[PDB]
RNA sequence: GAGACUCAAAUAUAUUAAAUAGAUAUCUUCAGGAUUAUGGUGCUGAAGCUUAUGUAUAUGUAAGUGGAGCCGUACCUGUUGGUUUGUCCCAUUAUAAGGACACUAGCUUCUUAAAUGGACAAAUUGCGUCUAGCAAUAAUGAGAUUGAGCAAUAACAGGUCUGUGAUGCCCUUAGAUGUCCUGGGCUGCACGCGCGCUACAAUGAAAGUAUCAACGUGUAUUUCCUAGACCGAGAGGUCCGGGUAAACCGCUGAACCACUUUCAUGCUUGGGAUUGUGAACUGAAACUGUUCACGAUGAACUUGGAAUUCCCAGUAAGUGUGAGUCAUUAACUCGCAUUGAUUACGUCCCUGCCCUUUGUACACACC
């Protein structure tokens, strides 16, 4: 409703997930995991927004 | 002592040196305003003496009961003159001489399973008298 | 029981109040004479207003007339250093109430830091007057 | 404008008439005492602590700023 | 330590309640830690809840932590 | 030795803003004496950074 | 004139000087009357509720 | 006959006390200096806080200006020709070192 | 084994109004001793109606700025106030209670903003909350007016509230000034 | 730009972290109960008591004296010191290991971090334009731990030449506006206006007792923090310390409030302005006063008109304290903690404010 999702969070959202829905999972706590990998971020609650966002984008 | 509460605990051992002769009486005990607050004078000396309590848990927890670090921090809860109400210090007197009442350094001589323990021996009898 | 509205000099005594505070209701004496002045003349405090009877209030008034003599030291007076005989004095309605006349008199032919203020109405203890006191 | 200035006293010539009449008012109080003329503000509960023989009363509230009172009910 | 006359002893409601959970959870029983839960927890007063509400600092502007002081003939 | 009174170790005169010599706005006691418009200017680099 | 009546569904509250939430609200003994009164203060669904004057409801469309 | 060295160290980057903790304990515990681990401090915090405007007109805000300043402790129990070399390295910029002789 | 509010009885005690029941949980669910609740009350807009009552009233009763704050204050007012409720009428105090707050509900109509015009028109029901909670508010008013310039008490006076709610009140008192209300909301209804 | 980001107690000590705290443990020592077991003892004179003088009044003893207890231990409840690689070793003046034992004869819960954890949100929910369907539901340190700082383009004849050796220009300079001195004033008053203080009292003013803070701060080219004794109605003063500060002030054992009393609503004991007087402090110097003490002096003031400010959770308000300026002076400003509510959880009437549409005869734009 009112936690809108900026760019950054959507932006990149896309540009792993049409590279690396392979080797992906729905697991969110595990999706916190890879996200240092496939790319990097200065900040954790940024993996808390670019892992959560995807997460709630997965199933759909 | 850590007995039950001293309300009564330090009514009763404020007779009891008024009883035994060891009553040292300030020869201005109708004069001062214990403190620079009081509109009027204290009803008596009674409260004068009695911080013997206070200092069992002192002498226990806080130090040595030096005068300086006693009168500071009990005892305050003024309001001075009317812009606005600030704290004091009390300015105690005469009962920096109430070790001569009880007859680094220690301050009692018999507080420490002396004197002390006939007021828990008083409390262990007013465990009998509140036994009804 | 029996009378209790009773008559010292220059004052009168209500029937409810206790003995030190109806002391009070005496013109030049606050509530520090209460245990002061009323236990120096051995009046008892937890009486009420229809006890003392004349024989204990009449030693209270030499108490009053001689502060000296009862004990009472000098920085617990009304007025000290006087300097006028040197003598000390607590003075209650009978010459206090002249006395406020006295000591501004004479300052007047001094016309002194505080002397000359009150003549047209002011006042002598620092205060900046012009805002309040319209 | 109500003034209520009595003659604080012991008040004996009720103290008897008092004595009576907290049978069988049960809403005894340092109030009421005072609200019932001849006024004693402070004494008046002195005067049920002078009831204190264990009769006519029953003192179940004792603090500071309220004693408040009951009659002994039988 | 700390806290107050009112705060302090606040926080030994949380004191006995969690002890007794520690001490059956390691030492005697499951279901000790279970019986003394479910009897608590059916509204239990927050006896385990330390709730992190503390004091909200000031701002400059005011006398207060977010009231201010107006009215300069606006 | 003469014509020079005041004998400034007392009051705030003269001890006065070893930073600007500016009086009536002065920051005196933190052992910085700073005269805190100046501060302004020299908060950096001596620490001072802002966080809340 | 001691009519109780029950909310069906809240509509929007008028609120910026007596918020009050005019509220569709069928009786208990007439509930086929689900008038649309306007009740000052916050309520809840479900919410039965006393009244005197079940007549009319002081029409104010949305 | 053995001494006791208490060597305090202070600064203001926390990183220079991670710093400093990342090489002095490691090139002395190879020789056991008895370090009795990073003891920390509680900080020193500095508050100092002005108005913004010189010539105080209008709109009364403030400004709040904050410090921080850390210490962590490494005692030592050597006799001071042990600890000579620890002295010269390894140094650390803004970090101070506090031994005493006499 | 719920028992004990302060020195008697806390269940039995029903809510005799529709529709102010399951509304106003006196104890049904709550056993509670004191009127003393730490944490948080006002969270969302639904938190006034799952908590007990004098926790409301020893919030209420701390007023005027220099009584303001003091709950402490209004835990000794309140408990030898109840003693005065249950020496007379002795039944438990809490059923006078509740027997005092549904008669002092303003079960009536009020003023609304008119939606063509002022605060001129008929909330012609006010809400329960609003009647609980008012109701809590134009009985914590009478007390103090009873004692500010009398030299009786006021464990008295909020005795006398408590006595005269319980019942259908008499004469106007803190349990009025909304009776009157009901009129002059009536008179525009 | 917004956000992102930086800063703050909740967060496993699971890891190393203490001359903070200590948990503890036992060593203890500070020991009552007889709660304990009593061994000796108990009516036989115990316990308790006085007199005498010596010793420099206490103590010794007898008598005095008196008629049941006495005395030791352990258990129960308390000081203390080390319990740092524990003990016993040693070297050492004494720590350690070296020598073994418990093999842990005090460890890290704790405050402190230096870390990473940290509602880390597919969290289910008759899917809203398949996407941002509140639901409160899930957690059980965590239903944001949650406020601050930060702030673009264009601008104003806003404010500051009196913050500066920032400065154009203007003005002045042995006769200064410059400068140091002695004074004075910036404080003065029929009056108007704003921020703000204690009130106008029984929820109260007194006496008592109980007995909880936190932010901080504290002296080596300046008089700080003060511990302790001591004296003084006080004010203070003396004598002697601590402390450059987790270590001392200081476990700062803050206030209001809690608990019995005095009061008995009566401009009262509410309220302390008001004026005398002395006593004081700081400093060369105190005079609509530098402040402070006492015993007087008790006015206005009884909840304040129209108008009108502030704010949504540890918040409002009550209630202290620290710091800032400071030879002494808060009565204000920043921060700190405590006590802790009511009410809204909305809407655009209100003053509002944001490039949507439309109107114009508006320039310096509805003053």
């Amino acid at each position: 409703m009112g936690r809108v999702r900026t760019k950054t969070v959507k932006k990149a959202a896309k540009v792993i997930i049409e590279k690396y829905y392979t080797r992906l999972t729905l697991d969110f706590h595990t999706n916190k995991r890879i996200c240092e990998e496939v790319a990097i971020i200065p900040t954790k609650p940024l993996r808390n927004k670019i892992a959560g966002y995807v997460t709630h984008l997965m199933g759909r | 002592v850590k007995d039950i509460d001293q309300h009564a605990v330090t009514k009763a051992v404020a007779v009891f040196l008024k009883k035994t002769g060891k009553l040292k009486v300030p020869d201005q005990m109708d004069i001062v305003k214990t403190a620079k607050f009081k509109e009027l004078a204290p009803y008596d000396p009674d409260w004068f003496y009695v911080r013997c309590a206070s200092i069992l848990r002192h002498l226990y927890h806080r130090s040595p009961a030096g005068v300086g670090s006693i009168t500071k921090i009990y005892g305050g809860r003024k309001r001075n003159g009317v812009h606005p109400s600030h704290f004091c210090r009390a300015a105690d007197g005469a009962a920096r001489k109430a070790l001569q009442a009880l007859e680094g350094r220690k301050l009692s001589s018999i507080g420490q399973r002396d004197l002390d323990r006939i007021a828990n021996q008083i409390v262990f009898k007013q465990r009998d008298a509140a036994k009804q | 029981k029996f009378q209790h509205i009773l008559r010292i000099m220059n004052t009168n005594i209500d029937g409810k109040r206790k003995v030190g505070i109806a002391m009070t209701a005496i013109k030049g004496v606050g509530r520090r004479y209460s245990n002061i002045v009323l236990k120096k003349a051995d009046v008892d405090l937890t009486k009420r207003a229809g006890e003392c009877t004349e024989e204990e209030v009449d030693k209270v008034v030499t108490i009053i007339s001689n502060p000296l003599q009862y004990k009472v030291p000098n920085w617990f007076l009304n007025r000290q250093k006087d300097i006028i005989d040197g003598k000390y004095w607590q003075l209650t309605s009978s010459n206090l109430d002249s006395k406020l006349r006295d000591d501004l008199e004479r300052l007047k032919k001094i016309r002194s830091h505080r002397g000359l203020r009150h003549y047209w109405g002011l006042r002598v203890r620092g205060q900046h007057t012009k805002t309040t006191g319209r | 404008r109500d003034k209520l200035n009595n003659q604080v006293l012991f008040d004996k010539a009720t103290y008897e008439k008092l004595y009576k009449e907290v049978p069988a008012y049960k809403l005894i109080t340092p109030s009421v005492v005072s609200e019932r003329l001849k006024i004693r503000g402070s004494l008046a509960k002195r005067a049920l602590i002078e009831l204190r023989e264990k009769g006519l009363i029953k003192q179940v509230v004792q603090h500071h700023s309220q004693v408040i009172y009951t009659r002994a009910t039988k | 330590s700390g806290g107050g006359h009112v705060a302090q002893i606040y926080a030994i409601r949380q004191a006995i309640s969690k002890a007794l959970v520690a001490f059956y959870q390691k030492y005697v029983d499951e279901a000790s830690k279970k019986e003394i839960k479910d009897i608590l927890v059916q509204y239990d007063r927050t006896l385990l809840v330390g709730d992190p509400r503390r004091c909200e600092p000031k701002k400059f502007g005011g006398p207060g932590a977010r009231a201010r002081y107006q009215k300069s003939y606006r | 030795t003469l014509w020079y009174s005041h004998p400034r170790k007392y009051g705030q005169g003269s001890r006065c803003c070893r930073a600007c010599s500016n009086r009536h706005g002065l920051i005196r006691k933190y052992g910085l004496n700073i005269c805190r418009q100046c501060f302004r200017e020299y908060a950096n680099d001596i620490g001072f950074k802002k966080l809340d | 004139p001691v009519v109780w009546a029950r909310v069906m569904k809240v509509l929007g509250r008028t609120g910026s000087q007596g918020q009050c939430t005019q509220v569709k609200v069928e009786f208990l003994g007439e509930q086929n009357r689900q008038i649309i009164r306007n009740v000052k203060g916050p309520v809840r669904e479900g919410d039965i509720l006393t009244l005197l004057e079940s007549e009319r409801e002081a029409r104010r469309l949305r | 006959s053995v001494h006791r060295i208490r060597i305090t160290l202070t600064s203001r980057n926390v990183r220079s006390l991670e710093n400093v903790c990342r090489d002095l304990i490691n090139g002395a515990k190879n020789q056991n200096l008895r370090v009795k681990g990073p003891v920390r401090m509680p900080t020193k915090t500095l508050r100092i806080t002005t108005r913004k405007t010189p010539c105080g007109e209008g709109s009364k805000t403030w400004d709040r200006f904050q410090m921080r300043i850390h210490k962590r402790i490494i005692d030592l129990h050597s006799p001071s020709e042990i600890v000579k070399k620890i002295t010269s390295i390894n140094i650390e910029p803004g970090v101070e070192v506090e031994v005493t002789i006499a | 084994e719920i028992k004990l509010f302060g020195r008697w009885s806390c269940d039995d005690v029903t809510v005799n109004d529709i529709s102010l029941q399951d509304y106003i949980s006196v104890k049904e669910k709550f056993a509670r001793y004191l009127p003393h609740s730490a944490g948080r009350y006002a969270a969302k807009r639904f938190r006034k109606a799952q908590c007990p009552i004098v926790e409301r009233l020893t919030c209420s009763l701390m007023m005027k700025g220099r009584n303001n704050g003091k709950k402490l204050m209004a835990c000794r007012i309140v408990k030898h106030s109840f003693e005065i409720i249950h020496l007379l009428t002795g039944e438990n105090p809490l059923q006078i209670l509740v027997s005092a707050i549904i008669n002092s509900g303003p079960r009536e109509d009020s003023t609304r903003i008119g939606r063509a015009g002022t605060v001129r028109r008929q909330a012609v029901d006010v809400s329960p909350l609003r009647r609980v909670n008012q109701a809590i508010w134009l009985l914590c008013t009478g007390a103090r007016e009873a004692a500010f310039r009398n030299i009786k008490t006021i464990a008295e006076c909020l005795a006398d509230e408590l006595i005269n709610a319980a019942k259908g009140s008499s004469n106007s008192y803190a349990i009025k000034k909304k009776d009157e209300l009901e009129r002059v909301a009536k008179s525009n209804r």
